[PDB]
């Protein structure tokens, strides 16, 4: 009955500040209590912010105290959260969780706690570096890589911060046996991905395949052919 | 502040059979006015965590009624009965008392797949990776588990470890497997001097280690 | 806002027969024990007062039916309902129930009644919403489910609320409230009464001296009206609205002649209608 709307991605630079927004719809912002929950990547869930239906105050995670503030625009139904002096270890997905402040009717009052609806997340990223294009290395098949029950075929992309991308390995034609990972942040502060799709073996030799390496913030929509080698 | 835990940190269950996740605490979670506050969040991969049995033993709206809460005081337990697909993810058990909340140590479940054999594919550095200033070799191991497995790089046969970062995929839906990759990182001066490149994998699911490679260039 | 709702059900509006109801003081004169006749508008006795069902429950499982349609104002309306829980709040008399014409709105808001005459922009199914505010820690009653915007208002009267309940007798009372609205020559007069009752459902047999509450110098042109319900938010109980169960009786005035009998105290008693039968 409630819908929460997120606020898109935000790449930033260390030392700055960042403000994340969350639009409610279905109920009004003056009867829900917002809690913000980080998701440091490949890890658990961490609490900060929140709201005490009691005392109305808005507690602040000791871990982030004197470092974050939270304000509420009740007119346009959005809540805001401002994290400041961003260190290197704050790249996370930031969830906008909520519940209903009480429970029942106009006759029965239960101050209710918890999180009920979770709103889809935004992805901030601190990085002391800038934005780079591609480094596409088309991983060419092989002798016994192909000619089996299924083949394998991929492209190799290193040292880049274009953020997202896609892969696909074609124009919506390939989708069988492709295994992807969760990129990574090298020690220098760059990424490194391998997307090697186990394609069928019978199709190669008559029609080679292409990785569509499209870097929408870098706008380097390079589409490299991967001739079997 | 509270700081509970979990129990199976996994528990790849079977089809059609019940399952049991066990929570724990380090306080008494009975909030004043006597109602304890547990919840059992279910998070799919790449999605927000939804909700399931909140407030100890209840059910949330639209939860398809296979889920059951139990316990009291300090021990708690979720129990699914006759599981199927569409229940695979992570099951946190948040508390909600003593302001600074805290979540469960996390607990992933999945399908109970037998210890099958992995499959090995290797790939060398493309021709424009040969002049890139830094090349790479991948170890496309297919089908395996991330915890009891083992992926080893054999840069031209010579066991060379310590310079690698690992990326493993999720489980498949048609097969519920587990892809595995590794990123050997060495200098440009080292990557040219060679040819017979191979990746040798040893894992509990394989009788003998695999060994699939590629000859630099050729057809 | 403007969350439409209604369904479709309605069946045939249950009819009934008020025996002798709706005799308002047709002036501001104090009088002794005499016999007074008056040509005015009244509800004719033994009429066919329609019995509308608001939120309507059915023996089987939950099921709530909504059906407070707009009705014709004709020349005057005898409105009555029992309603131990204050779920009727007020009425929205008007012409088009939109902008380009004015509209009268009476809300109760049980600490203070307040009346406005703006160019409102009502939803097609208006009602008051009740929620919780998370500051002031108190269930407020925001009215923006009724109208979108309210501009050009040319009046605003505040006053102790009409629907003052009492009960405090765990039943046997049921407190039948009546109202009669009539609109002539640029005025708006309301007459009221609160009466204890013990009959099962319908109208009793006695006499009610509906004395006037207010008179409003408006001049608005009225030809269609509706009634306001106070629905609250449901919360963690498996739209999220629809309090209680309610019903009210509506019946329209006609110009007739009555022969009212006054007390020695100054109150009416038995009213005789010339027009009912030949004996009358
Ligand atoms: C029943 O209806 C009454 C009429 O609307 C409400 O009474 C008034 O509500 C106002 C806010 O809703 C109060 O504050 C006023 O707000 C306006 C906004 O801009 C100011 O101009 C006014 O100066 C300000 N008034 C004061 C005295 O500060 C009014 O005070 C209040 N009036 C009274 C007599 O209470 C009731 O709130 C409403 N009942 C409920 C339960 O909501
Ligand atoms: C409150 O009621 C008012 C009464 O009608 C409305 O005010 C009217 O707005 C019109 C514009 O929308 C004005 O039109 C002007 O008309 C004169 C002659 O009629 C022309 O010469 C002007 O060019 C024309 N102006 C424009 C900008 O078109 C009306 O004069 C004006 N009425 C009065 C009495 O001033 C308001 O619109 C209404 N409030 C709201 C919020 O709608
Ligand atoms: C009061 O408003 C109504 C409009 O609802 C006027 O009544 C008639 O309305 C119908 C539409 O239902 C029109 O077709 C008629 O032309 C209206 N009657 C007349 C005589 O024009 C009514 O006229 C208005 N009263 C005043 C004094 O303006
Ligand atoms: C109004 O009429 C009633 C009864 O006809 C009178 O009210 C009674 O007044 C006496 C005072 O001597 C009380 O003991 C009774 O209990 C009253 N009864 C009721 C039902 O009120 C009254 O005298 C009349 N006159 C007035 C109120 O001016
Ligand atoms: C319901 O209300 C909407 C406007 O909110 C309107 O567009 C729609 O036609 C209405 N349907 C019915 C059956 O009333
Ligand atoms: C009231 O009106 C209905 C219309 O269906 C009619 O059947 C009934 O006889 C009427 N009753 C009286 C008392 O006029
Ligand atoms: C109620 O809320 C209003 C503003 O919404 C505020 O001015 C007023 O002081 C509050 N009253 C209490 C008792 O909290």
């Amino acid at each position: 009955e409630v819908q929460l709307v997120e606020s898109g991605a935000e790449v930033k630079k260390p030392g700055a500040s960042v403000k994340v927004s969350c639009k409610v719809s279905g109920y009004t912002l003056t009867e829900l209590s917002m809690h913000w929950v980080r998701q440091a990547p490949g890890k658990g869930l961490e609490w900060m912010g929140g709201f005490d239906p009691e005392d109305g105050e808005t507690m602040y995670a000791q871990k982030f105290q004197g470092r974050v503030t939270m304000t509420e625009d009740t007119s346009t139904d959005t809540a805001y959260m401002e994290l400041s002096s961003l260190r290197s270890e704050d790249t996370a997905v930031y969830y906008c969780a909520t519940s209903t402040a009480v429970a029942g009717t106009p006759d029965l009052f239960d101050y209710y706690y918890g999180m009920d609806v979770w709103g889809q997340g935004t992805t901030v990223t601190v990085s002391s570096a800038s934005t780079k294009g591609p480094s596409v290395f088309p991983l060419a098949p092989s002798s016994k890589s192909t000619s089996g029950g299924t083949a394998a075929l991929g492209c190799l992309v290193k040292d880049y911060f274009p953020e997202p991308v896609t892969v696909s390995w074609n124009s919506g034609a390939l989708t069988s046996g492709v295994h992807t990972f969760p990129a990574v942040l090298q020690s220098s502060g760059l990424y490194s991905l391998s997307s090697v799709v186990t394609v069928p073996s019978s199709s190669l030799g008559t029609q080679t395949y292409i990785c569509n390496v499209n870097h929408k913030p870098s706008n380097t929509k390079v589409d490299k052919k991967v001739e079997p080698k | 502040e509270i700081v509970m835990t979990q129990s199976p940190l996994s528990s790849p269950v079977t089809l059609g059979q019940p399952a049991s996740i066990s929570c724990r605490s380090s306080q008494s979670l009975v909030h004043s006015d006597g109602n304890t506050y547990l919840s059992w969040l279910q998070q799919r991969p790449g999605q927000p965590p939804r909700l399931l049995i909140y407030k100890i033993s209840n059910r949330f709206s639209g939860v398809p009624d296979r889920f059951s809460g139990s316990g009291a005081g300090t021990d708690f337990t979720l129990k699914i009965s006759r599981v199927e697909a569409e229940d695979v993810g992570v099951y946190y058990c948040t508390q909600a008392t003593q302001f600074p909340y805290t979540f469960g140590q996390g607990t992933k479940v999945d399908i109970k797949r037998t210890v099958a054999a992995p499959s090995v594919f290797i790939f060398p550095p493309s021709d424009e990776q040969l002049k890139s200033g830094t090349a790479s070799v991948v170890c496309l191991l297919n089908n395996f588990y991330p915890r009891e497995a083992k992926v080893q790089w054999k840069v031209d046969n010579a066991l060379q470890s310590g310079n690698s970062q690992e990326s493993v995929t999720e489980q498949d839906s048609k097969d519920s497997t587990y892809s595995l990759s590794s990123t050997l990182t060495l200098s440009k001066a080292d990557y040219e001097k060679h040819k017979v490149y191979a990746c040798e994998v040893t894992h509990q699911g394989l009788s003998s280690p695999v060994t699939k490679s590629f000859n630099r260039g050729e057809c | 806002q403007c969350v439409n709702l209604t369904t479709r059900t309605q069946l045939p509006p249950a009819y009934t027969n008020s025996f002798t109801r709706g005799v308002y003081y047709p002036d501001k004169v104090f009088r002794s024990s005499v016999l007074h006749s008056t040509q005015d508008l009244f509800l004719p006795f033994f009429s066919n007062v329609t019995w509308f069902h608001a939120i309507h429950v059915s023996g089987t499982n939950g099921t709530k039916r909504f059906d407070n349609p707009v009705l014709p104002f004709n020349d005057g309306v005898y409105f009555a309902s029992t309603e131990k829980s204050n779920i009727i709040r007020g009425w929205i008399f008007g012409t088009t129930l939109d902008s380009k014409t004015q509209s009268l709105l009476i809300v109760n808001n049980a600490t203070n009644v307040v009346i406005k005459v703006c160019e409102f922009q009502f939803c097609n199914d208006p009602f008051l919403g009740v929620y919780y505010h998370k500051n002031n820690k108190s269930w407020m009653e925001s009215e923006f489910r009724v109208y979108s915007s309210a501009n050009n208002c040319t009046f605003e009267y505040v006053s102790q609320p009409f629907l003052m309940d009492l009960e405090g007798k765990q039943g046997n009372f049921k407190n039948l409230r009546e109202f009669v609205f009539k609109n002539i020559d640029g005025y708006f007069k309301i007459y009221s009464k609160h009466t204890p009752i013990n009959l099962v459902r319908d109208l009793p047999q006695g006499f009610s001296a509906l004395e006037p509450l207010v008179d409003l110098p408006i001049g608005i042109n009225i030809t269609r009206f509706q009634t306001l319900l106070a629905l609250h938010r449901s919360y963690l109980t498996p739209s999220g609205w629809t309090a209680g169960a309610a019903a009210y009786y509506v019946g329209y005035l006609q110009p007739r002649t009555f022969l009212l009998k006054y007390n020695e105290n100054g109150t009416i008693t038995d009213a005789v209608d010339c027009a009912l039968d030949p004996l009358s």
